[PDB]
């Protein structure tokens, strides 16, 4: 913030100065109060989400460089950050004969959902040879 | 040839020495007027120690550019001189000049109170930092633990001299101490407890460590407005400096809170009315409910 770039067209150099905006966000209710099956408009005003002049930009969860996302939460959700930040490996490999994921079905049954997983793993051609491990992080409040 | 001398505080010790030749244009076909134009930049602390801000002028064009090392009033005022051939036959020069004072800054804080997590907002109004009337000017904060300009709007190339600390144009501070975080060599000291200073404010989640921490920068609000501002956010604690003496810094062993301290602002001005260097400040109080 606050550092700035030059370009010159015709002897006349122009600032390209990198800067931050404040945001507001606003329920709108349509009449004096909010009644069950009413859809009332949301409406987010922050200029650090319009990166480009030229484009309509949607807040999508599955973009990554969306940095945030407006969130509604009632009562105790169990959200992937309930026990801190976690810890994600990913892997190739093939699944056991007796893995759940294998022999398992959604059919209201223990012979179907309940199980115990098994996997056989061949990343010896991986980048140093180890599971793909991440860098993790949470969002305060979408809890990506 | 650019440059001071000793101190540079007396006026026979500063130089510049330099020729600048206007290669004006006809305005139209068969007008005999010729249009040119004149620009200087006045010199302050942080531009005095680059050779980049000589090398940047324009000697010959039709707008060239000159450098002031101080006030320029009354014989000392810059004139331009043009060679003429009179309708007597006779060659008389003709000549104007135009004064290049200097100009007293003053720095301010918005409010007289502010609040633990509060905005606030640092404006300068010294016209003689503009150096350019086309772009953005635009003062930055020093995060070199080797040098005396730590923490501190200004330069991280510096010298010793009479008045203070050459590449020092402006900082911050609660209770009349250096607001600067916890870095370098000596901020190994634990306090009360075995914890130093630096991990003592991490577990309370302070990332506003110091002012150079903050990404603070002085940003001219015009082209050529001749006014600066800069804006951070006060936090909740602060790690003290123990002896300003040493480089780097010698930092206390335990952090204190921000609450019942005064803040202030310094700026110093390398050139006043009088072309002259002073410093000047305004204060403000933290407070809590």
């Amino acid at each position: 913030r606050g550092t700035s770039a030059s370009l010159d067209y015709n002897e006349t150099p122009q600032t390209i100065l990198v800067g931050f905006s404040f945001a507001s966000i606003d329920i709108q209710p349509v009449t004096d109060e909010w009644t069950s099956g009413q859809e009332i408009p949301v409406v987010i005003v922050d200029a650090d989400q319009n990166k480009n002049s030229r484009a309509d930009e949607d807040l999508d969860l599955n973009n990554p460089d969306v940095t945030l996302i407006p969130a509604l939460r009632t009562g105790d959700p169990f959200t992937i950050d309930e026990g801190g930040t976690p810890s994600l490996i990913f892997t190739n490999g093939t699944n056991g004969d007796d893995s759940i994921f294998d022999t398992g079905a959604i059919n209201n049954t223990s012979a179907g959902q309940v199980g115990n997983f098994t996997l056989n793993i061949n990343v010896t051609r991986f980048s140093s040879a180890t599971n793909i491990t991440s860098t993790e992080s949470i969002d305060t409040f979408s809890k990506r | 040839s650019f440059g001071f001398t000793d101190d540079g505080v007396q006026s026979s010790e500063r130089f510049a020495n330099q020729i600048i030749r206007i290669e004006a244009e006809e305005t139209g076909d068969n007008t005999s007027t010729f249009e040119g134009s004149l620009e200087y930049v006045m010199v302050n602390q942080i531009n005095i120690q680059d050779a980049g801000t000589f090398s940047g002028i324009t000697p010959i064009a039709d707008d060239p550019s000159f450098i002031v090392i101080e006030d320029l009033t009354d014989e000392d005022a810059p004139r331009v001189n043009y060679n003429d051939l009179g309708a007597d036959g006779v060659t008389t020069p003709v000549s104007d000049q135009e004064e290049a004072p200097s100009h007293s800054g003053v720095v301010s804080l918005n409010a007289d109170s502010y609040k633990i997590a509060d905005t606030v907002v640092i404006t300068v109004e010294d016209l003689d930092l503009n150096v350019d009337s086309d772009l953005i000017d635009i003062f930055t904060v020093v995060s070199d633990n080797s040098k005396a300009t730590d923490d501190a709007v200004g330069s991280a190339t510096t010298q010793s001299l009479s008045f203070g600390e050459l590449g020092r144009l402006l900082d911050v501070t609660f209770d009349d101490v250096i607001w600067s975080t916890p870095d370098g060599a000596n901020n190994t000291a634990t306090g009360n407890d075995s914890d130093t200073c630096s991990t003592e404010l991490s577990n309370a989640g302070i990332t506003d460590t110091g002012l150079g921490a903050t990404g603070f920068t002085l940003v001219e609000t015009g082209a050529a407005t001749g006014v600066f501002v800069g804006d951070f956010q006060i936090p909740s604690f602060w790690c003290r400096v123990s002896d300003t003496t040493t480089t780097p810094y010698t930092y206390a062993g335990d952090e204190e809170t921000t609450t019942g301290l005064d803040i202030e602002v310094n700026y110093v001005d390398f050139r006043d009315a009088s072309g002259e260097i002073v410093e000047v400040g305004d204060s403000a109080g933290v407070r809590a409910n």
